[PDB]
C-alpha cells in the first residue's frame, strides 16, 4: 500500500473515471457505521481496483464524495458533503494526492460538479439549490445562481463552450445555461410536465443535443434546436442515476439505476447489452480510452466490474 | 441569555462535531440520524439485502446527550408525497424508520420540512408515528417565511419572476402550515420551525403566524450582513423580527456555512446574545405577568365561593387601583360635604365586599384626605375575611368601622348610606355578578346616594391563537361532556396571539340602577372587521369601570389603566376553529342570562360562518348567586 494511502478504501463507491492513459480516478463514501467521510484513489491498473494495497495512490477526504471530475490529467474536483467544493493535485512521482484548494461556499451538501470547456472554471450544484462558477486558478466563485427552487440534481459543462452547461432540479426544471445571456438560464421540456429529470449528458459531437434520465427510470433525448422531446425509452424500473456516451464516432450510451442494473443503449436509444453485476446502486461509468470496448462500472456493494460490450 | 442550537447536514464523527459545536456555545446540534446521500431500497432485490449498519449506533453517545443536545432531521431524499409510487412507498418505510430511531434514541425534537404544499401522506405517516406509543418528544416542522420559487433569481428568460402583488399568494407558506397541523389533528408535539431569508415578506404575511406554536426560528448564514469590523450582523428589519421571537421564547438555529471566514461562528451567536441583551426592554408589569403568559386559569367566583388569604394577598399587591378608589371617594366626600358643614356633616360609608380592609383603609385615607367626616360599615359574607378585619379593627380602626359579618343582599342596616363602595368586578366586569349583589343592597342607599363603582362596561375582541385553542382543548375531563373546555371562559395572560379587531363594548351596568323593574339579561350583537387572512379560535374579554366622574380603571388595552397589568383579561374559546378572509366581517353574539340560582353566559358565531350556541342554559358554566 503506498504512502499517504488508507489501508481501507470506504465501502459506497460514488464516482469511476478514467484519465487519457487509462489510469482510473475512485471516489468513496463512507455512508453508515461511526465515520461518515470519503476517500480518492489512483489505479494506473485498473484490474487491482478496488483492492488497496495495489493502488498507484490514494487520500482521506474530511467528509463523504457526492460527484467528482478529472481536471485535465493531474486535476480532481470534488462534491464535499461538507458544502465545500475542494480541488485535489496529483504528485509529480503521482504516488501521493494533495489538497490543492477545499471552499466551503455552499450552503449544503454538494451534489454535483462539471468542468467547463476551457478547464480553467467549473460549475458546482447542491441541496442549498443554488448553482456556482468557479475560477480553478484564483479559487474563487464568479457567480451564483439560485434559479431553482428545489435541490439542484444534475450539472454537466457542455463539450465545447465554456459559457454553456446544462442543470436539472427536483422542481422539475431542466435549465440550459450561456453565462453571456444577461439572464443567463432557459427553461428546456416536453410539452406535459413529466417525472422529475435526474441525470443529463451532452452528445459529445452534436454541441446542441443532450440527454436526460428521469426518477422514473425514463431515459430521454433532446435536440435544443427542435425543442420537441425527440425520443425516450423506459431503460430502468427505478431512478436513472447516471448517463455516459462512448468515446466511439457513432456514441453508445451507458444507463445505471437504482434498480442496480447497467444499460448500453444505441443512438436510436435501443438497448444492445445489460449488466446485473452489482448487487447494490450503481453509481458511475467511464469507457476505457485504450480499449473503446471496455466500460468499467462501480456500485455501493464495492464492486469495481469491467465490461466487454458487443 | 439565549437558547440556540447548530444545523449541520455533514457530520463525519459524532463525537467531534458535538465537541465542536459546544466550544462555539451552541446548547444542542440539529443532525441526521441516517446518512442525507445515504438511500435504502425496502421492496426490490437485491439493493433490499444491502448489509448493515443501516447508520451509526446508539453507543456513540450518552442517553442524556441524546435526551438533550440531539435534535434528529429526516433525510432529505424521504419524499412520502412523490407521484412516482415506488418512490411514495420506499419514502413511507424510511420516514418510519428515522422517527422510530429517533424515539429510541430519545431525543427531544424531530425536524421535517414543509417545503410544498401538498405533504397529506408525510402527514399520514407522521401522525401514525405519534399515534404508536404515547411520547413527549417535539416534531419541528421547517417551512419559509417565502417559498424558495417565491424567492428565486428573476435569472430565467423565459420563466421570468411574476413581480405582481400577491396578497394570497404572498401568504401560501401558512396554509401549508395550517393544512398539515389540521390534517395531524392539532397534535401538542407537531410545532413550526419558522424559516427565515435575506428578503422578508410583507408584514402581512409576518402576521400570519402570530398565534402559531413557534418553538424553532432558523436564521441562514445567508441573511447576515457584514460591519465595517466585518462582524456578522442583521438589517433592522430582520432586528425587529428576532425581537418580537424572543418575546416568544423560541430556540434560534444557525444554518449554513461561515461566509465571516475571518471570525468564527461564536460571531453569529454573540451577535444574537447582543441583541438579547440590548432589546427594547419590558415593563415590572411583564415581570407581573411573569409565567403566566397563555396559562389558563377558572375564573374567581368570590361570591360563590370564599377567597383565600394569598388570593386577597395578591389582590391587595397593586397599591395604585386602591389610590385610584382612594381619589374617587375623596373627591365624592368634598362634592357632598361643603367645607362650611365638615364638622357638622358625618356621610355612612358602607365597603360592600370589604375582603381584608384594602378599600376600608383607602376610606379612611380619603377622609382625613378631604378634611371630612365619614362613619364605616366593613360588610363581608367572608367569615375567614371577617377574621381578619375584626382583628384589624380591634387593633386599629376601632368603632369608627362597624365590621359587618354578612350577604350584602340579606342584610338589614340600622341606617341608609350615602356613598357605597366594591370592589365585585371580574376581568369581564359583570362576571362575579357585582350587579346582582348591588342592587341587593340598594334599598339601604340614601335616595341621593352613590355607588363607586357608579359604572362598568365589559368589551371583547376577536383573537386567533392555535396555540391557546390547543390548550382549551387539552382540557378534557371525565365524567363531563368531552366539549365543555369550550364552553367556558378562562382568565389568561393572552400571550402567543392575534388581535383580529379593534375592541368593542359588550355589556354595562350603572349602580345605583333606578329602572322600575330590573332585568341583568343581556342580549348583544357585535360586528368586528377583518382586514386580514386568519383563523378565530375565540374572543378576548376586559372591562373598564368609572370609580367616580373622571376616576377609571381598565384592562383594556387603549386604555389600559396603570400598574394594574397583574389583572388579566379572560378567553370566551369557540368549539370548531372559523376561517376568516381579509375584508371579512366577525359577527358574535352574546347573551347574559340568569335563574335565582345561577348567572351565565351563552354565546354564538354568526359570520362569517355560524356557530353552535356555546354554555347553553349554562350546561357547562354557571357563576353561582
Ligand atoms: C375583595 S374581593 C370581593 C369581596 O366581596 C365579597 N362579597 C362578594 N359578594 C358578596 C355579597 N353578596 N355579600 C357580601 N360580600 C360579598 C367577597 O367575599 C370578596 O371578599
Amino acid at each position: 500500500l503506498p504512502p499517504n494511502a488508507p489501508a481501507c478504501m470506504e465501502r459506497q463507491l460514488e464516482a469511476a473515471r478514467y484519465r487519457s492513459d487509462g489510469a482510473l480516478l475512485l471516489g468513496a463514501s463512507s455512508l453508515s457505521g461511526r465515520c461518515w467521510a470519503g476517500s480518492l484513489w489512483l489505479f494506473k491498473d485498473p484490474c487491482a481496483a478496488p483492492n488497496e494495497g495495489f493502488c498507484s495512490a490514494g487520500v482521506q477526504t474530511e467528509a463523504g464524495v457526492a460527484d467528482l471530475t478529472w481536471v485535465g490529467e493531474r486535476g480532481i474536483l470534488v462534491a464535499s458533503d461538507s458544502g465545500a467544493v475542494e480541488l485535489w493535485e496529483l504528485d509529480e512521482n503521482e504516488t501521493l494526492i494533495v489538497s490543492k484548494f477545499c471552499k466551503y461556499e455552499h450552503d449544503d451538501i454538494v451534489s454535483t460538479v462539471s468542468v467547463l470547456s476551457s478547464g480553467t472554471q467549473a460549475v458546482s450544484g447542491s441541496k442549498d439549490i443554488c448553482i456556482k462558477v468557479w475560477d480553478l486558478a484564483q479559487q474563487v466563485v464568479l457567480s451564483s445562481y439560485r434559479a431553482h427552487a428545489a435541490q439542484v440534481t444534475c450539472v454537466a459543462a457542455s463539450p465545447h463552450k465554456d459559457s454553456v452547461f446544462l442543470s436539472c432540479s427536483e422542481d422539475n426544471r431542466i435549465l440550459l445555461w450561456d453565462t453571456r445571456c444577461p439572464k443567463p438560464a432557459s427553461q428546456i421540456g416536453c410539452s406535459a410536465p413529466g417525472y422529475l429529470p435526474t441525470s443529463l449528458a451532452w452528445h459529445p459531437q452534436q454541441s446542441e443535443v443532450f440527454v436526460f434520465g428521469d426518477e422514473n427510470g425514463t431515459v430521454s433525448l433532446v435536440d435544443t434546436k427542435s425543442t420537441s422531446c425527440v425520443l425516450s425509452s423506459a431503460v430502468h424500473s427505478q431512478c436513472v442515476t447516471g448517463l455516459v456516451f462512448s468515446p466511439h464516432s457513432v456514441p453508445f450510451l451507458a444507463s445505471l439505476s437504482e434498480d442496480c442494473s447497467l444499460a448500453v443503449l444505441d443512438s436510436s436509444l435501443s438497448e444492445l447489452f445489460r449488466s446485473q453485476a452489482h448487487r447494490d446502486f450503481v453509481r458511475d461509468a467511464t469507457w476505457s480510452p485504450l480499449n473503446h470496448s471496455l466500460l468499467t462500472t462501480v456500485g455501493w456493494d464495492h464492486q469495481v466490474v469491467h465490461h466487454v460490450v458487443p | 441569555r439565549v437558547s440556540s442550537g447548530r444545523d449541520l447536514n455533514c457530520v463525519p464523527e459524532i463525537a467531534d462535531t458535538l465537541g465542536a459545536v459546544a466550544k462555539q456555545g451552541f446548547d444542542f446540534l440539529c443532525m441526521p440520524v441516517f446518512h442525507p446521500r445515504f438511500k435504502r431500497e425496502f421492496i426490490q432485490e437485491p439493493a433490499k439485502n444491502r448489509p448493515g449498519p443501516q447508520t451509526r449506533s446508539d453507543l456513540l453517545l450518552s442517553g442524556r446527550d441524546w435526551n438533550t443536545l440531539i435534535v434528529g432531521k429526516l433525510s432529505p431524499w424521504i419524499r412520502p408525497d412523490s407521484k412516482v409510487e415506488k418512490i411514495r412507498r420506499n419514502s413511507e418505510a424510511a420516514m418510519l424508520q428515522e422517527l422510530n430511531f429517533g424515539a429510541y434514541l430519545g431525543l427531544p425534537a424531530f425536524l421535517l420540512p414543509l417545503n410544498q404544499e401538498d405533504n397529506t401522506n408525510l402527514a399520514r405517516v407522521l401522525t401514525n408515528h405519534i399515534h404508536t406509543g404515547h411520547h413527549s418528544s417535539m416534531f419541528w416542522m421547517r417551512v419559509p417565511l417565502v417559498a424558495p420559487e417565491d424567492l428565486r433569481d428573476d435569472i430565467i428568460e423565459n420563466a421570468p419572476t411574476t413581480h405582481t402583488e400577491e396578497y394570497s399568494g404572498e401568504e401560501k407558506t401558512w396554509m401549508w402550515w395550517h393544512n398539515f397541523r389540521t390534517l395531524c389533528d392539532y397534535s401538542k408535539r407537531i410545532a413550526v420551525a419558522l424559516e427565515i431569508g435575506a428578503d422578508l415578506p410583507s408584514n402581512h404575511v409576518i402576521d400570519r403566524w402570530l398565534g402559531e406554536p413557534i418553538k424553532a426560528a432558523i436564521l441562514p448564514t445567508s441573511i447576515f450582513l457584514t460591519n465595517k469590523k466585518g462582524f456578522p450582523v442583521l438589517s433592522k428589519m430582520h432586528q425587529r423580527l428576532i425581537f418580537r421571537l424572543l418575546k416568544l421564547e423560541v430556540q434560534f438555529i444557525i444554518t449554513g456555512t461561515n461566509h465571516h471566514s475571518e471570525k468564527e461562528f461564536c460571531s453569529y451567536l454573540q451577535y444574537l446574545e447582543y441583541l438579547s441583551q440590548n432589546r427594547p426592554p419590558p415593563n415590572a408589569y411583564e415581570l407581573f405577568a411573569k409565567g403566566y403568559e397563555d396559562y389558563l386559569q377558572s375564573p374567581l367566583q368570590p361570591l360563590m365561593d370564599n377567597l383565600e388569604s394569598q388570593t386577597y394577598e395578591v389582590f391587595e399587591k397593586d397599591p395604585i387601583k386602591y389610590s385610584q378608589y382612594q381619589q374617587a371617594i375623596y373627591k365624592c366626600l368634598l362634592d357632598r360635604v361643603p367645607e362650611e358643614e365638615k364638622d357638622t356633616n358625618v356621610q355612612v360609608l358602607m365597603v360592600l365586599g370589604a375582603g381584608r380592609g384594602p378599600l376600608v383603609n383607602a376610606s379612611l385615607r380619603a377622609a382625613k384626605q378631604a378634611d371630612r367626616r365619614i362613619k364605616l360599615y366593613a360588610v363581608e359574607k367572608n367569615p375567614n375575611a371577617v377574621v381578619t378585619l375584626e382583628n384589624w379593627q380591634f387593633e386599629e380602626w376601632g368603632s369608627q368601622v362597624t365590621v359587618v359579618s354578612s350577604d350584602m343582599r340579606e342584610w338589614v342596616a340600622p341606617e341608609k348610606a350615602d356613598i357605597i363602595v366594591s370592589e365585585l368586578l371580574g376581568s369581564f366586569a359583570d362576571n362575579e355578578l357585582s350587579p346582582e349583589c348591588l342592587d341587593g343592597a340598594q334599598h339601604f342607599l340614601k335616595d341621593d346616594g352613590v355607588s363607586i363603582p357608579g359604572e362598568y362596561t365589559s368589551f371583547l375582541a376577536p383573537i386567533s391563537s392555535s396555540k391557546l385553542y390547543n390548550e382549551v382543548r387539552a382540557c378534557r375531563e371525565k365524567d363531563r361532556d368531552p366539549e365543555a373546555q369550550f364552553e367556558m371562559p378562562y382568565v389568561v395572560r393572552l400571550h402567543n396571539f392575534h388581535q383580529l379587531s379593534a375592541p368593542q363594548p359588550c355589556f354595562t351596568f350603572s349602580h345605583p340602577n333606578r329602572d322600575p323593574m330590573i332585568d341583568n339579561n343581556r342580549y348583544c350583537t357585535l360586528e368586528f372587521p377583518v382586514e386580514v387572512n386568519t383563523v378565530l379560535h375565540g374572543f378576548a374579554g376586559y372591562f373598564e369601570t368609572v370609580l367616580y366622574q373622571d376616576i377609571t380603571l381598565s384592562i383594556r388595552p387603549e386604555t389600559h389603566s396603570p400598574g394594574m397589568f397583574s389583572w388579566f383579561p379572560i378567553l370566551f374559546p369557540i368549539k370548531q376553529p372559523i376561517t376568516v378572509r381579509e375584508g371579512q366581517t366577525i359577527c358574535v353574539r352574546f347573551w347574559r342570562c340568569s335563574n335565582s340560582k345561577k348567572v351565565w353566559y351563552e354565546w354564538a358565531v354568526t359570520a362569517p360562518v355560524c356557530s353552535a350556541i356555546h354554555n347553553p342554559t349554562g350546561r357547562s358554566y354557571t357563576i353561582g348567586l
